[PDB]
RNA sequence: UAAAGCUAAAUAUAUGUAGGAGACCGAUAGCAAACAAGUACCGUGAGGGAAAGAUGAAAUAGUACUCAGGAAUGAGCAAU
RNA sequence: AUUUUAAAAUUAUUUGAAUUUUUCUUCUUAUAAUUUAAGUUGUUUCUAUACAGUACUUUCUUAACCCACUCGUCUUGAAACACGGACCAAGGAGUCUAGCAAAUGUGCAAGUGUAUAUGAUUCUUUAAACAUUUUACGCAUAAUUAAUGUAAUAUGUCCAUUGUAGAUUUGUGCCCCACUUUGCAUACAAUACCGGUAAGCAA
RNA sequence: CCUAUUAGCUGGUUAUUUUCGAAAGAUCUCUCAGGAUCGCUGGAGUUGAUUAAUAUAAUUUUACCAGGUAGAGAUAAUGAU
RNA sequence: AUUUCACUCAUAUUAAAUAAAAUAACUCCAAGUGGGCCAUUUUUGGUAAGCAGAACUGGCGAUGAGGGAUGCUCCUAACGC
RNA sequence: UUACCGAUACCAAGCCAUAAAAAGAAGAAAAAAUUUUUUUUUAGAAUCUUUUUAUGAGUAGAAAAUCGUGGGGUUUGUGUUGAAGCGAAAUACGUGAGUUUUCGUGGAACAUCUCCCUAGUGCAGAUCUUGGUGGAAGUAGCAACUAUUCAAAU
């Protein structure tokens, strides 16, 4: 079912699972278009596997946005200087591969920035 | 063959492996033949190792 | 293995996926074989009529250009 | 450059591009040019012709080191030389160039082109035509025969 | 469902972008596409189609060829996509006033020692910007050798087609259907 | 000007050896073989022919001592 | 942020008139706002007076109504009483070369390519880059016939063959169409001219 | 070892989405499980339209054409009967 | 018969009607394809066949959705969320 | 004879993508406190930005935009305050290959998506190969050659 939060409007939740995936354990859950002959998914049989399409895409007016009405931005270990004017519309997290001082130092100059972090208690 | 394409001349019927020998040597060949004619001609006291001809 | 000796279907379907295509119609039509002995006089008279056109216009250049 | 190739695009194909119910197979009509005359023949009959059958008498070793000729129109000789002698020579009605074109690396001379009315020229060629010969005297030019 | 050609959508046919990737030449369509769309003028439509056409299209024009077109008006400017190419063939040149993308050193001085001056596109659009006395020319697209190769199959009663040839000795495609005495002719 | 003869250079190297390199492979890859390899092994013979790298900084830090069990091994408060 | 404006209607004035003959009767002269114009705005609560919870968003497991035949494959016809698949991890298949053609991009352009090779205070990287005294060759500039060979208007003029349309172009009625001016490219023809073979003549 | 011989035949031939999208005819084939060929398709590019036209139409109408199937015959031919 | 001139033949709905008629026309490169099948109607051989073989058209294949309990082809109807 | 129920067909609206279409190479709005401060923006990227309409099925088959892998120049970083990997997971993003994260383990290297060059580059299968593990199962079975019993030592 769509769900529907403020302002984006999300068509589809349940990431989707390749055919066959469930009575097949080498059969990774990453999706695959499966060619097949006679393979049900590709005929569109009445209720089973049903596969992703073109129009399931959100609306590019609210598409990459997160639920913080605000795009997600990386930073790595200063860079912050392209984020002191669109504040109101870029969000920070911290890469994962930053140590606990840098992380620090980040953390410091973005909460004084006026900047909110996903990864706020990472490593501490 | 396959319509409107030359009449394939492909010489290569017979064994090619067997005889195939690229240069990668030429520019190397170049300077070792530059520091021998070089060296005979310092050797030789200053004449020209050159001839009328 | 018996094999199915003719068939003409869907042959009429194949030619109008593509539309029934029609022949260019140019406008004239070659003369290099048709009844010869009258374009051997035509030949002749279209020769006739340009040199006389085209000695006029150079008179008329000429007069013109000095 | 190998991704750029159209078989990346078709990893997820089992045909790879060549056939499901036809299969790719290992030189189906025959290695080679084999169709000749017996059922590759209407491909031979409609793109090239004359390819059957020997026509002509037998030149035993031809040695085209002989027939060697290359050929110069009529109306390049003025362009051969440069162009402020052409201005001079055109200026002048006393001097006319002479072009021996064994210098340049030419033989024979032939007809086609339409010189400039009026103007004399010399010129020196292992070889010359009729045409040729008619153009050049017909502007007080005159031809030179060399070897 | 609908029963439409093409299912009811739209087909051109032509070039959409320029695939040449060249800044210069990007930036100079970017500036005569702008001109056609402002404008009302087919010659900037035409002039912007033209530099999207590939090199095949954009042929080379002959001093010789130029000067004998203009021969009939003299006082207009001629426009000419492609190149254009010194003619040796030629005598004489008289007082012309051209505008191409690209030229050979040849060409141009035989240009200057004329009395003309090579206008470039950017020249044209800044004198110009109407047409106004250009007369638009290009080159034979169709003289190219690969056309000859076009048309009717060779080997077609009454075709024009060179076939694909190693050689043209007396034993290379000289025998067989097109002479009398070896089966039938063409 | 045949039916006698000689000769360095310009040229080739999937051999052996000795050096030097790499938009090469990185332990099912790369030579069959990174290690005790043409070894173990198989076939009476011509011959066929493998698997197997990484403790740790330092084992000149390689498991001392107690208890239980025949010993293996186990547990500790004992210990690197 | 230069059509959320115009008018369109409504109210309340005013203007003249009208007619179906008057409290939604109509047509505007002039005024100010309303919106039925010109895509849903307002009011009251709750979340809630808290920093993680039973609330709130989400993952997972269970159930519930409805639906759903093992995939891959050759095949007109696959879930088949057609064949391969016990399971897992790694490896595993349109590549390379010579030659040609086409499409595209680039340089140069009647020329093009610098080949073998040559010179250099280049000589870790340098087995690359640089450079090439006034026709070396390939490919192209002209074709054709078995072949001796022959070889593209023709000196009236540095016009550059002729038609039918045909892009532009200069103007007449700175943006259309009809009128004369140029006639790209090309398309369909016509002409000449070169080789070849016929035919007539023929020293 | 030649040799990784050849195999018109069997099996396989690995990531997504979007756009377009078929044939199982016809000629020839020591050809009938194959192949070449046009026909159907895609991609590329060009000329013409963008001016409710002109080309154009698996369309109908107006005019003008050609056929010998059903049907009808046995006294109109032939053969029946 | 040709060329050049006269003159002018609806053209403002357009030498009948109607046209999502320029989604055209052409040229080039190339894959797959080249065993078919079912259905109403016509029809050949055979007694007949879910047979063998053709004909105009549509489908199936290449395709699911609702119905015929159920079904490769029947009826409605062809698929972005 | 009415009334009804009945589709991924039809209609109205919303959103996606494709194609076409119309058009484009520089200025202050509002709210809250109390005229002054605070609060959000003040946009100009042409294979783009704004807007309109139509359409949306597909095997063999072709093209485009794409997402990853081993390397390589080029820019610019992360690394003992623990990187690469791996297990579990995420009010996480896409439509989707996947990307990005948190916790635990780990003990030495890792990415470049700034643009590009290159390739032994992406797996479920091939009675695929190599290595390991199942159920079948504590089951079949441990059968010929007649036969062993007691007491003690060890």
């Amino acid at each position: 079912a769509v769900k529907k939060v403020g302002k984006i409007i999300k068509k589809r939740t349940k990431k989707f699972t390749r055919f066959q995936s469930n009575r097949f354990m080498r059969v990774k859950p990453a999706w695959r278009k499966p060619r097949g002959i006679d393979c049900r998914v590709r005929r569109r049989y009445k209720g089973t596997n049903l596969m992703p399409s073109i129009g399931y895409g959100s609306n590019k007016k609210t598409k990459f946005l997160l639920p913080n009405n605000k795009y997600k931005y990386v930073v790595k270990n200063k860079e912050m200087e392209p984020l002191i004017m669109n504040h109101t519309k870029y969000c920070v997290q911290i890469a994962h591969n930053v140590s606990s001082k840098k992380r620090k130092q980040i953390i410091e100059r973005a909460k004084q920035m006026n900047v909110s972090v996903i990864n706020a208690k990472a490593r501490l | 063959v396959a319509h409107n394409n030359v009449l394939p001349n492909v010489h290569l019927h017979k064994w090619w492996q067997r005889h195939v020998r690229v240069n990668f040597s030429k520019n190397i060949k170049k300077k070792k033949r530059r520091l021998l004619r070089e060296k005979r001609r310092k050797a030789n006291g200053g004449t020209p190792i050159e001839k009328l001809h | 293995a018996k094999s199915k000796n003719h068939t003409n279907h869907n042959q009429n379907r194949k030619a109008h996926k593509n539309g029934i295509k029609k022949p260019k119609k140019h406008k004239f039509m070659s003369r290099k074989g048709l009844d010869p002995n009258f374009f051997r006089n035509q030949k002749y008279c279209l020769k006739g009529i340009q040199k006389k056109k085209k000695e006029l216009k150079l008179k008329a250049k000429q007069e013109k250009n000095n | 450059a190998t991704r750029f190739k159209k078989n990346r695009k078709k990893r997820g194909h089992v045909s790879a591009g060549h056939g499901r119910v036809g299969k790719h197979r290992k030189h189906p009509g025959g290695r080679g040019k084999a169709g000749g005359l017996h059922h590759m023949r209407i491909n031979f009959d409609k793109y090239h012709p004359g390819y059957f059958g020997k026509v002509g008498m037998r030149h035993l070793n031809l040695l085209k080191n002989r027939t060697y000729c290359p050929t110069i129109n009529v109306d390049k000789l003025w362009g051969l030389l440069p162009e402020e002698k052409k201005k001079e020579f055109s200026e002048n009605k006393d001097i006319a160039p002479v072009i021996d074109v064994t210098r340049k690396g030419y033989f024979k001379v032939l007809g086609n082109g339409k010189l400039k009315h009026n103007q004399p020229i010399v010129v020196k060629a292992r070889y010359f035509s009729s045409v040729a010969e008619k153009k050049i005297k017909a502007v007080g030019g005159q031809c030179i025969l060399v070897a | 469902g609908i029963a439409l050609k093409n299912v009811g959508r739209i087909k051109k046919h032509g070039r959409k972008h320029l695939v040449s990737k060249n800044p210069y030449l990007r930036l100079l369509v970017k500036l005569y596409n702008f001109l056609a769309r402002r404008t009302n003028a087919n010659f900037n439509k035409i002039i912007a189609k033209r530099l999207i056409m590939p090199k095949r299209y954009r042929p080379p024009l002959s001093l010789s060829k130029l000067q004998y077109h203009m021969a009939n008006h003299p006082n207009d400017i001629a426009v000419v996509v492609g190149s254009i190419t010194d003619d040796k063939r030629l005598f004489s040149l008289k007082q012309l006033k051209v505008c191409a993308l690209r030229f050979t050193e040849t060409a141009r001085k035989r240009i200057e020692d004329a009395g003309g001056e090579c206008l470039t596109f950017d020249q044209l659009a800044l004198k110009y910007p109407t047409g106004k006395k250009c007369v638009l020319l290009r080159g034979p697209t169709k003289a190219r050798t690969a056309e000859k190769h076009f048309g009717k199959a060779p080997g077609k009663p009454k075709s024009k087609a060179r076939p694909y040839v190693r050689s043209k000795g007396r034993k290379f495609e000289k025998a067989r259907g097109r002479r009398k005495s070896r089966a039938y002719k063409k």
